[PDB]
């Protein structure tokens, strides 16, 4: 483990950044996504029956 | 009356048919062999479809309309009321575009250039041909053919379409609209790259090639050069219409359903036709 | 037969080319890209380097956002199964909301919510690219004639998925992302309007786009023709006009009895391809606010035959 | 040494910046996630 | 608004294409205009301004300031072709061919034209020369098929003119612009690229004889190629193929 | 933590601060539109129905 | 708060001004459509019911 | 110093320019806000 | 067996490491998408059922 | 030492500076938040 | 407000002009036709029913 | 000696951290198997 | 076999490798998708009866 | 001499060391295919 930091020599800590940065953006969104698609944990719907906000 | 450089390219020759019989010019169309044909063919379907109009009826320019032969005369001759005068401007078209095509090379040849031009143009007659001979005669009826009329030909476009469903799932036609779409987006693109080196901001010098290069590069990470834009801009255009000849050629020939049955073949592949969901599951 | 020069027959290369500086910010450009032997064949083989500023981080990542929302709807229409997302991909539609809603904002995100979230992130990517085409032109100190050529284009896709709608009163009526559903959207819309081939703006919108492919066949095949003279490098011939150029007007004034110069014909280039989404904008703005029937209308207007 | 053109005490240096900022986004995202669990159990 | 006539028919669909047609006129009219930049105004054939110069008049004058100090262009402005031209006429009418009073490759008339241009080389975007022969470029190299180099260049007469010595290659687009053949008698010629056919055992010149290379007009100095010499070199490459004996 | 502020050192905070807006702007407004399109949270629709002005 | 000046030694004035003079126009445009699409918020139509100018 | 060639000096002063401005268009905005809220709650 | 640190003489680690993350990430989506399309693996219509999340 | 060529000082106050909006932009957040859960709870 | 005169510093007046100029009319067109499109407003209608010219 | 220029110095040192990587990554992929195998067996 | 070695005399090692690797996973996957598409040795179908978690 | 300037002894090392990557390879598939074998024969 302890040598891992010369992963810094080989990649450029900006291109990485950036690609990171990226790439957890769209999982996180994506997951989000998936969860408001899915009626037994979209948090909205789920207070909204809670609540009895709706109808 | 000659432009101001033009007189040192006048010269005898070139000619493919008539020697010096016909080599001249007539203000600033050169003449030639094919020339004379050119227009004898041009002058007679223009003023056979006046005629036909004379017969039709109507003097209003976008009425007028010469129908081809009904499919009961299948690939015989008509009466000329009756689809006949269709034939003999059919015909008369087919010449001329071919003269005009001829006649292009025979100037090509006098001032030296490359073929390219009237190579370009039997694309085009090639594709009209397609579809007023080589699609009628394997149909088996002139009356498959287009009526030459400045909205009834639409009519023909319109009818022709619909007898297969929606016209946009021809697969062959989705390609050729591909290409016309890019054909338009990279002349627009070329006309302004040229346009905007040439005519830079007030007051500033031309800008070269490189900043040609420089400004497609930055803007898109690719320049394709200058010759090869203009590679480009011909393979483009003469897709476009090889697949359009080639999406009606096949169009009742060997295809004959709703166009729109056909991607069901995808669809229906064996290792998927079969998974619930989606859209066709 | 002899070289026709539509393939190049022998590539060199050497080193790669950085662009002019000007008055741009060389920070901003990457590194120099591969070079692709492929490409070289037909134009230049050097890849990149490109420019990545402000804006063009705005327009990537909105549009990034775009085709990634309508990615995950796709995900989603396919029960998340790669097998169906692949089989079902020309047949899934992101869909605006349905009539009911207007223009409102209150429609469930499967009843075109969605739509809305991902139609803005794509105005959002258009814009700041139109920004981005004015602003690369104006660090190289060029003319601006590709930002506003870009602005037709953005014309008719503004009519078809903003103003159209606004002025009908619903986004319904804007176009679904889908591969199959925008051409059914097509021809849905001639349908509902009547016969489009008889709006005279789609008419003329297809004599500009035969007229693009007409006019760049022309002029591919006319410089390809005179390559052998130097004319492809046009803009030395517009400032110091040589045998290529003179070449080539005569052939079109011999043939057609008129001729363009090197600049004047991207004059014609330019028009000809701006014209169609020029008038193709107009032609559908008018569709439904102005004339719901195109083939009645055409008969009023002395173009089609009386019933 | 290098690709980047860092030295081992800069790539060292970074390093440990770098894992200080995932240990702490991963915190986050235990503590989020043992919070959903709570809440929601997913098993 | 359907139905929405201000008189008769005049809708507002009406109003657009009406105005459409008045903007494609003044459209059409601006283009050919700009189009009248060179070339204009009109000759006779004794080369005195002809009676005759047609609907539209000549555009204002428009100044390009060249770069790298070339000066300016401005446009239209007196033309001349500052040459002699080797052609008389064939008949006292207008509208027949000048026949070649000489040789019409030496001349360089006819498909063997050739434009007085700027006897200077054509520059980059930096300032130096664009086309350089590859062995003075710095990095180049030939990277991708055969190598035309070493190759003996064969006439359409089916005889061996020479052999290529040089690729001569347009430094920013990085593409091979002529071949430079050595003669038989040891001195060299540009030929365009464009104008030679290359295959694995020669280099093939559709539009020359054997015979014709000699005359291939020379560059004046070895190392680069002005404008005007690649004219009188390219123009009559390309007369050979009208005036190269069977 | 203390030393994250050599972050500047390695990115030009011109383009982080861009990147940045660019960011926090797209996401503010996802969240807003997520919110108008669920009956339950758009206040607009709750508003009409709490005042009686849905008519 | 005191040190924000500093970002003007960042960026360009005329760059941000310009691009702040964009975006607070297309989000006012924004929210005025928002309210005029809304039925419970347009204001033209809520005067033509209280002033009873229609119909 | 910095990126623009503006003094700290000159971006001093053109921040009080340009906050006064943003104090003027968000207190007209308030009072906007305050109208419509007088006359159509929402919330 | 061991010499095979020497397949770094060979692939520039640059690349190697590019295609690798690439590549393990579109595999573990690819294998989470397949047990998400599949009903007897999909993690969060098994916990509905388990915990009576709908009806 | 670095790409950007700022100085350590330099590093040191921008992040200073930067971190005073963040905490700033977060802190209306949270107030955002509270009041929307105050009204109308999601959980 | 008294040093806003330094816009003219930043700003060419002439590009401001213009677009200023364009702007105004854009909106000032927008809003009319908003108005003669609505049926309470629009005031050619408006006096046709006042002056009862309808018929 | 390589086409990377790597020596086998280097090519050895790289190597045995990238192998440390993949036995601690397949280490949390076992843990992962065997948790999932235990909540709901495949085979 | 003793002088197989000679073939990395004709082939570049790092051209082999690459096609060699893509090779066998497409090979891989191959197979494993046909037995997926097998209802006899699709595991995950196997495990559903085999525990009857579906229905 | 040869078309990757490899010599003789530099195509026996690298040789050696491939085969013990098939060997490892094939040998982690025998396994895979005897166990797959004693769970669900297909002979
Ligand atoms: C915004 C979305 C909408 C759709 C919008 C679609 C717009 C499409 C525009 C495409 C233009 C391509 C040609 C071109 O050269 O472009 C570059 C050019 C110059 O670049 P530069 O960097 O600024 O300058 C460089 C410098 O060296 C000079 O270069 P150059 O010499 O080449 O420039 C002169 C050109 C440019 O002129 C124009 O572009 C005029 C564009 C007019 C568009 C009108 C279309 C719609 C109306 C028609 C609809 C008709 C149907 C309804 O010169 C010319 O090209 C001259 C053309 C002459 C045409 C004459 C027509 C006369 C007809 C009337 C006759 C009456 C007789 C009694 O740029 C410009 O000059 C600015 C262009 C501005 C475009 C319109 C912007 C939107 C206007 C409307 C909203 C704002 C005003 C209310
Ligand atoms: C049954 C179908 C109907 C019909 C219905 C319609 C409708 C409906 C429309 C047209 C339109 C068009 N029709 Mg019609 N049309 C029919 C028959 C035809 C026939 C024929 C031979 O029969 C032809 C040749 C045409 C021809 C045409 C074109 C002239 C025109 C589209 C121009 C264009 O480029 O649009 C394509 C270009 C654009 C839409 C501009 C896009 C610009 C934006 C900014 C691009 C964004 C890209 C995005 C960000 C993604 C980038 C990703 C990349 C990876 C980077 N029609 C029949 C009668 N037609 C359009 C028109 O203008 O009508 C007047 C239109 O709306
Ligand atoms: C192949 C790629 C594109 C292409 C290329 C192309 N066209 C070309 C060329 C090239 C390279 C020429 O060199 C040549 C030319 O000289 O251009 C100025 C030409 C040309 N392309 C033309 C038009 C044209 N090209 C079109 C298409 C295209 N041309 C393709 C998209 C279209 C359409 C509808 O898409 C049209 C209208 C002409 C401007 C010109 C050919 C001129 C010619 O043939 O002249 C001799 C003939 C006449 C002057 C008139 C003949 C009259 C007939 C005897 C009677 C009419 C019969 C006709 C069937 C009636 C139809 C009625 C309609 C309402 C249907
Ligand atoms: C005058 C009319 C013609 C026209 C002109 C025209 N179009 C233009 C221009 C011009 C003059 C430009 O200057 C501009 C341009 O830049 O051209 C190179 C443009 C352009 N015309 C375009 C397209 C286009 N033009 C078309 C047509 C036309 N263009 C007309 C024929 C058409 C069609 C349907 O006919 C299309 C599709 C674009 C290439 C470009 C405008 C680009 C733009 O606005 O992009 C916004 C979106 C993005 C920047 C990115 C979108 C998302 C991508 C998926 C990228 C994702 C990147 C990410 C890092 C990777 C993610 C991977 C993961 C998801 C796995
Ligand atoms: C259709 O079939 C399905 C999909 C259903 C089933 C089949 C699936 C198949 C065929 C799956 C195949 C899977 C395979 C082939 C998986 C392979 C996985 C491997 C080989 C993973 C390797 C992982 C390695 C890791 C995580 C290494 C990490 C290393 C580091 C973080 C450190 C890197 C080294 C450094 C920093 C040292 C630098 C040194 C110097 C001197 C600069
Ligand atoms: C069901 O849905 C699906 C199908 C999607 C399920 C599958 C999900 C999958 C496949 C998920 C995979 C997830 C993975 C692979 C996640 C990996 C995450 C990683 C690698 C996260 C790393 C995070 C690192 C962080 C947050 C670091 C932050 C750093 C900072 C805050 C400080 C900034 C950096 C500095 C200061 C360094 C510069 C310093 C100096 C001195 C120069
Ligand atoms: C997918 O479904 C949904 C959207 C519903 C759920 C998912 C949501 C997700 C994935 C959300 C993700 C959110 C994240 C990651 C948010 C992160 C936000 C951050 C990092 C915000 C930071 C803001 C910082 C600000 C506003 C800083 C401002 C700084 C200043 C005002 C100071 C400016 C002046 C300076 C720097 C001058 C100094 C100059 C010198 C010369 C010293
Ligand atoms: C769908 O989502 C909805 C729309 C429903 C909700 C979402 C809403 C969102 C995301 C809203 C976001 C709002 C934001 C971020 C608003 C930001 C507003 C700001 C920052 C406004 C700033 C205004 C500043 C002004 C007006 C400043 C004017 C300054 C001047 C006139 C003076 C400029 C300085 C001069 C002339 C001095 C020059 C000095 C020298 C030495 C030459
Ligand atoms: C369904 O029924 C169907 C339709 C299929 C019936 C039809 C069947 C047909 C038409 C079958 C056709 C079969 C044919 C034509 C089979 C041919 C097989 C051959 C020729 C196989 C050859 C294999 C050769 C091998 C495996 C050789 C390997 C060699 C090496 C590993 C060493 C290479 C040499 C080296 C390294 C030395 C290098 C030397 C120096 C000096 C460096
Ligand atoms: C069609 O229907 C189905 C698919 C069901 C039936 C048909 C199946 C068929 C036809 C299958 C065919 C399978 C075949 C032909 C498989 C062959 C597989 C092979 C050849 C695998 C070899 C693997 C080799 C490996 C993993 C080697 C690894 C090597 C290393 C780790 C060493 C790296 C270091 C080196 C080489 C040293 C470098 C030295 C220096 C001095 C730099
Ligand atoms: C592999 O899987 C992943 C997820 C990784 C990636 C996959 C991505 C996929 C499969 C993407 C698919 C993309 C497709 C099929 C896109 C199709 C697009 C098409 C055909 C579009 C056609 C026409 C669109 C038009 C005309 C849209 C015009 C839109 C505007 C003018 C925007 C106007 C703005 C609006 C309505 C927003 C108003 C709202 C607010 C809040 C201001
Ligand atoms: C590029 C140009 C494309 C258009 C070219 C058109 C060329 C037309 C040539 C026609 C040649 C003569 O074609 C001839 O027509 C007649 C009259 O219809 C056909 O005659 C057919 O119809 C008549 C009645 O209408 C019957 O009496 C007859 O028994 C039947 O065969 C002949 O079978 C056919 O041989
Ligand atoms: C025939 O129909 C086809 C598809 O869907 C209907 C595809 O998705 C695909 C795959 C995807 C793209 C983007 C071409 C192909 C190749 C295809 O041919
Ligand atoms: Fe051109």
């Amino acid at each position: 483990m302890s040598k891992f930091y010369k992963i810094w020599m080989i990649f450029d800590p900006r291109r990485v950044f950036v690609a990171q940065g990226v790439f957890l953006f769209l999982l996180a969104v994506m997951i989000h996504l998936i969860l408001l698609s899915t009626p037994s944990y979209n948090w909205l719907e789920i207070s909204a029956a809670k609540y009895n906000r709706v109808a | 009356a000659l432009l101001s450089f033009e007189r040192k390219y006048r010269v005898p020759g070139g000619t493919l048919v008539g020697g010096n019989l016909f080599d001249f010019w007539v203000g600033p169309f050169y003449v030639g062999f094919f020339g004379v044909a050119t227009f004898f063919f041009a002058a007679l379907g223009i003023i056979l479809i006046a005629w036909s109009a004379v017969l039709q009826g109507t003097w209003n320019p976008q009425l007028i309309s010469v129908y081809p032969p009904a499919l009961e005369y299948g690939l015989g001759g008509a009466p000329l009321a009756k689809g006949g005068l269709w034939q003999i401007i059919t015909i008369c078209a087919t010449g001329a575009f071919v003269s005009w095509a001829l006649r292009e090379v025979e100037i090509c040849r006098k001032l030296g250039i490359g073929y390219h031009i009237p190579f370009a143009f039997a694309f085009a007659i090639l594709a009209y041909l397609t579809l007023v001979l080589f699609r009628p005669v394997m149909m088996g009826a002139w009356g498959y053919a287009f009526p030459y009329g400045i909205w009834t030909h639409l009519d023909w476009v319109s009818n022709t379409g619909y007898t297969y469903g929606n016209f946009h799932y021809n697969p062959a036609h989705m390609i050729a609209i591909s290409f016309f779409f890019t054909n338009a987006l990279a002349l627009a693109l070329h006309g302004a790259l040229v346009l905007s080196a040439a005519n830079p901001e007030k007051g500033k010098e031309m800008r070269t090639p490189d900043h040609e290069d420089t400004f497609f590069r930055d803007l898109v990470g690719y320049s394709i050069g200058t010759l090869g834009i203009h590679r480009l801009g011909l393979l483009l255009s003469l897709s476009a219409v090889f697949f359009s000849a080639l999406c009606m050629i096949i169009t009742g020939t060997i295809w004959f359903d709703q166009w729109v049955d056909w991607w069901q073949w995808w669809v229906k592949l064996p290792w998927w036709a079969n998974i619930p969901g989606g859209i066709n599951g | 037969a002899e070289y026709q020069n539509i393939f190049s027959q022998v590539q060199v290369r050497g080193p790669a080319d950085l662009g002019m500086t000007e008055d741009v910010n060389l920070a901003n450009r990457s590194g120099v890209g591969p070079f692709s032997t492929l490409l070289g064949w037909f134009g230049n083989a050097q890849l990149g380097p490109i420019y990545l500023g402000s804006l063009g981080v705005l327009s990537l990542f909105s549009g990034l956002m775009w085709f990634f929302t309508i990615g995950i709807w796709f995900w989603y229409q396919a029960g998340w199964n790669p097998a169906v997302f692949l089989r079902d991909l020309f047949f899934f539609s992101l869909e605006p909301p349905a009539p009911e809603y207007g223009l409102s904002f209150a429609a469930p995100l499967k009843e075109g919510g969605l739509w809305l979230i991902a139609s803005f992130f794509m105005f959002v990517a258009v814009w700041s690219w139109w920004g981005r085409t004015y602003l690369r032109a104006q660090a190289l100190g060029m003319g601006k004639h590709t930002a506003w050529a870009f602005l037709s284009a953005i014309w008719l896709w503004m009519v078809l998925g903003f103003i159209r709608p606004i002025l009908m009163g619903s986004w319904s009526e804007a176009v679904p992302y889908g591969i199959f559903s925008h051409l059914d959207w097509t021809n849905n819309f001639s349908l509902v309007h009547g016969n489009l081939f008889y709006n005279p703006f789609h008419g003329l919108s297809i004599a500009f786009l035969y007229g693009s492919a007409l006019l760049f066949a022309m002029h591919g095949a006319t410089i390809l023709a005179v390559s052998r003279f130097g004319g492809e490098r046009e803009l030395e011939q517009i400032a110091d006009r040589g045998t290529a150029a003179e070449r080539a007007a005569l052939f079109w004034r011999w043939t057609m009895g008129f001729n363009a110069t090197m600049e004047g014909i991207h004059r014609w280039a330019i028009w000809m391809a701006v014209l169609v989404t020029l008038t193709g904008g107009i032609g559908i703005l008018l569709s439904g606010t102005v004339v719901d029937n195109w083939y009645v209308w055409g008969q009023n207007h002395g173009m089609a035959p009386l019933n | 040494l290098g690709y980047t053109g860092l030295t081992d005490e800069q790539a060292q240096e970074l390093h440990s910046v770098y894992m200080s900022g995932l240990w702490l986004f991963s915190a986050v995202a235990i503590v989020a996630h043992l919070a959903v669990y709570i809440w929601r159990p997913w098993f | 608004m359907v139905g929405v006539t201000a008189f008769g028919n005049f809708d507002l669909a009406s109003l657009a294409i009406y105005s459409f047609w008045i903007f494609l006129a003044g459209l059409i009219y601006y283009l050919q205009t700009e189009n009248m930049r060179e070339g204009y105004p009109l000759e006779n054939e004794d080369g005195t301004p002809a009676a005759n110069q047609g609907p539209f008049p000549l555009p204002k004058p428009k100044t390009f300031i060249l770069p790298h100090g070339r000066g300016t262009l401005t446009v239209p402005g007196p033309e001349s072709e500052d040459r002699p031209i080797a052609l008389a006429r064939t008949a006292v009418s207008e509208g027949f061919p000048h026949a070649p009073t000489g040789d019409p490759m030496k001349d360089g008339v006819g498909p063997a034209s050739w434009v007085a241009r700027r006897d200077l080389p054509e520059l980059d975007g930096h300032g130096h020369n664009k086309i350089k022969p590859m062995k003075a470029a710095a990095g180049f190299h030939v990277s991708a098929g055969k190598n035309p180099i070493g190759l003996p260049v064969r006439g359409c007469d089916l005889e061996i003119a020479g052999k290529v010595v040089d690729i001569w290659v347009d430094i920013p687009e990085q593409m091979a612009r002529f071949l430079e053949v050595e003669l038989k008698d040891g001195s060299t010629r540009l030929l365009p690229m464009q104008m030679v056919k290359v295959q694995s055992n020669r280099v093939h010149v559709n539009a020359l004889s054997s015979d014709l290379f000699a005359g291939i007009p020379t560059i004046k100095s070895p190392t680069e190629v002005t404008l005007l010499e690649e004219d009188k070199i390219c123009g009559y490459v390309a007369g050979g193929l009208m005036y190269a004996a069977p």
